[PDB]
């Protein structure tokens, strides 16, 4: 059995005589985010392309280990992916959140007003 | 001299970023064969160099978007009251009714556009929701606060006065806008509808995606190449050979695949340089066309420029230019100057026009005759040096005061 | 990277030419010598291509810098957000190691106030249009001022002009404009 890449992905067992699937098992890359040697020493490893299967926090950018997840909005400091930014705020530890965009304020806009 | 005018909308699209990739040098070249890695380590730092180059491309990708779409620190939201001075802005502004925060044109564009070998792909830093939010904020800012929000704090201004200023910057008096604002509104709405229908193509975006796909596919297809050895599968070569003399086939495969990586990395660097140059140009266009009015000819659209409108697109940005163009023509007789009492006169800003019945003065872009006064002109020198001139009186508004 | 890449056998016996040219018979040294030559040439090619790329990038940045020097310094530029943040006044250059330093001096509005405006003004059934400013009113009367600095002024015939009746311009208001020439008539 082959694929678009003409690579073996389906085999027939001469004993059982059945359609067997082959799937890749070698995969993974390590990204390490730190708040800085001077500041502290706690770190939060990140895996680039694995489901959270192998304090975890699943994101579309991979499986993250060693960080607390909060809903509280904060300005983005360090990037990870998919609008997730980490920091060293509270004690102090590694946290993650959705990216924040400044502040919200509309304008008066009366059809006969000026500034 | 023109007598009528139409307002138009034109489009132009610019690429911003590509799809970042990442290829592991060692895991691609050799699979689970540990000894294949060992022989590679003789060659040294090639893998490290390639990895560093690709990471640099990856970070520059996000740098581009950060540069071209982050110009406002205050997320300005449109007030609930719609219909800004008679202009229908319903296709561009994101409707809260739609679940996805896009609007009609964004949806149309977004719909229109079409790992054991280390072909890892990373997501961008900013989600499409974020870029949509940027577009909405910029649109609201330039539609409610005029241009004086990219220079400081936003100031609310009615849309009519904003366009009235914009006319004043192109060389026409404020009379034209307030005299025919219903007509200009109807023409603008019709133009927006026409451009909405037109896209219902994107030649400058499907090109780069296809380029990257072709390059990656060539890499992947290069694996099956034998490269002058017994076979192509590393495991197969391992089984049927001996470690004492396995060096030949393994060495040849290493050389071939390494050379392939070299070529691919050079091509990727060239394409990245081109894309980043394009993104820089787009950023300049955003700074000039959007947050202000630029007098540079045929740069912020075609013809006299008034105001722009940005949007969002997959791996790109779509601009909407709003220009102003003369429509009809009517010939007239001209004269360099006019002499009244032996003293030469020159027009202040317009030009002398003679219908044949009499003489009149009007601006250069919209016919509007006026009675020749002493306030629309000024005097200097004699009438004996000008090449062409005609004899005609000049009215003085001081006469009624003599009663 | 180059100096490190020099010392690597590239699949040869060793990294020292003298050692190779001593241990092996000269008719047998050519294979090792050829391997070393190929490896070093490949590394040099990589380095030079990378350096050429970066030189091109720096040249592009340098043309950008030359344009900025030509425009911002040698006079003003209406190009908004090109010679700094906000409106642009001047610019002063400075020399730094392998680069330049620019000091943009700019103008930024500080704080504002609510105001009540109107497009045009009707005085004698015929409309009047401001020549450079806006019509604003704090409640008492109407005033004309520059676009971005509050300088109220008394509306005059020398401040506006007439273009027709007030029956078509929407949003107009009823008020009066003072003529300085009428009192002089006595
Ligand atoms: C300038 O051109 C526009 C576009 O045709 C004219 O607007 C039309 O005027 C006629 C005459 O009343 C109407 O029947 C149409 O409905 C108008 N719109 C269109 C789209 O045709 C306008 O009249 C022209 N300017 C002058 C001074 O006539
Ligand atoms: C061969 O396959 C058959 C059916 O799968 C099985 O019954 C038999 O034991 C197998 N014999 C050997 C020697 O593999
Ligand atoms: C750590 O940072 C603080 C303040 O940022 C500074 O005072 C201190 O000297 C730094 N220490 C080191 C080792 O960098
Ligand atoms: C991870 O695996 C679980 C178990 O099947 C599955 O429910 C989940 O959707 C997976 N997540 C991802 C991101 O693939
Ligand atoms: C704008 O045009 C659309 C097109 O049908 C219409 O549904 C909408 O009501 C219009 N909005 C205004 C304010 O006229
Ligand atoms: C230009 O317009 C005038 C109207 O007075 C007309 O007499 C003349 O023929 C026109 N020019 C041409 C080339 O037709
Ligand atoms: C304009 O051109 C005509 C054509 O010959 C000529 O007779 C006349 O003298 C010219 N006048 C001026 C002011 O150039
Ligand atoms: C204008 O009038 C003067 C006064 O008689 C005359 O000398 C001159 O020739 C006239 N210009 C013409 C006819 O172009
Ligand atoms: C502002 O209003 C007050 C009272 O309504 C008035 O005395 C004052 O003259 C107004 N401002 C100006 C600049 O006239
Ligand atoms: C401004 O909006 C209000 C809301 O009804 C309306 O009464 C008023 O006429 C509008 N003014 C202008 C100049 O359009
Ligand atoms: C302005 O005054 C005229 C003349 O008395 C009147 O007809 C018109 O309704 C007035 N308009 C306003 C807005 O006061």
């Amino acid at each position: 059995g082959r694929d678009i890449d003409d690579t073996t992905d389906a085999v027939r067992d001469p004993q059982t005589l059945e359609i067997l699937d082959i799937t890749p098992c070698s995969f993974g890359g390590v990204s390490v985010i730190t708040p800085g040697t001077n500041t502290s020493n706690q770190v939060a490893v990140l895996y680039q392309g694995v489901n959270c299967t192998e304090n975890v926090f699943q994101t579309r950018a991979g499986c993250l280990i060693g960080a607390e997840h909060v809903n509280n909005s904060y300005e983005c400091d360090i990037p990870i992916g998919a609008g997730i930014c980490a920091s060293y705020q509270t004690s102090q530890s590694i946290i993650a959140y959705t990216m924040s965009l400044g502040a919200e304020n509309s304008v008066a806009y009366s059809n006969n007003s000026i500034a | 001299i023109p007598i009528n005018f139409t307002i138009s909308v034109t489009t132009e699209i610019l690429p911003v970023s590509m799809t970042k990739t990442s290829v592991d040098c060692t895991m691609y070249i050799c699979g689970d064969s540990t000894e294949c890695s060992n022989l590679l380590l003789q060659y040294g730092s090639f893998c490290t160099q390639l990895n560093r180059a690709l990471t640099g491309i990856a970070v520059e990708q996000d740098k581009n978007t950060q540069e071209v779409f982050a110009q406002v620190k205050q997320i300005y939201k449109t007030p609930p009251i719609k219909d800004f001075g008679g202009f229908n802005f319903s296709q561009i502004l994101p409707d809260p009714s739609k679940p996805s925060k896009r609007s009609f044109i964004e949806d149309l564009l977004f719909n229109k556009v079409t790992k054991f070998n280390g072909l890892t792909v990373l997501p961008p830093l900013l989600t499409d929701e974020m870029i949509a939010q940027y577009t909405s904020a910029l649109l609201a800012g330039t539609i409610t606060s005029g241009w004086t929000f990219g220079a400081g704090a936003a100031l609310q201004i009615p849309f009519a006065m904003q366009m009235a200023y914009r006319f004043n910057g192109i060389g026409v008096t404020q009379n034209v806008l307030y005299e025919n604002q219903k007509l200009i509104a109807n023409q603008f709405n019709s133009a927006i509808g026409k451009i909405q229908d037109s896209l219902s193509a994107l030649g400058k975006l499907q090109d780069v995606v296809n380029q990257n796909a072709q390059a990656l596919n060539t890499l992947v297809k290069q694996l099956s190449s034998n490269f002058g050895a017994i076979s192509s599968v590393l495991n197969d070569i391992l089984a049927r050979l001996d470690p004492p003399e396995a060096e030949v086939q393994i060495d040849r495969l290493i050389t071939g695949r390494l050379q392939s990586l070299q070529t691919y990395v050079t091509q990727q660097l060239i394409r990245a340089a081109e894309i980043r140059a394009s993104a820089n140009l787009a950023a300049t266009k955003m700074s000039e066309c959007v947050l202000g009015q630029s007098k540079r000819v045929d740069f912020c659209g075609k013809g006299y420029h008034l105001m722009s409108f940005p949007q969002s697109a997959p791996h790109g940005v779509v601009f909407l230019h709003v220009t102003y163009v003369p429509a009809q023509e009517k010939n007239f007789t001209t004269a360099p100057a006019i002499c009244h009492d032996g003293k030469a006169h020159f027009p202040r800003e317009g030009v002398f026009v003679s219908n044949g019945t009499h003489w009149f003065v009007t601006q250069r872009n919209f016919y509007e005759p006026q009675i020749i006064t002493t306030h629309n002109t000024f005097v200097s020198g004699n009438c004996d040096v000008v090449i062409g001139i005609v004899n005609n009186t000049v009215y003085d508004p001081l006469q009624p005061e003599l009663d």
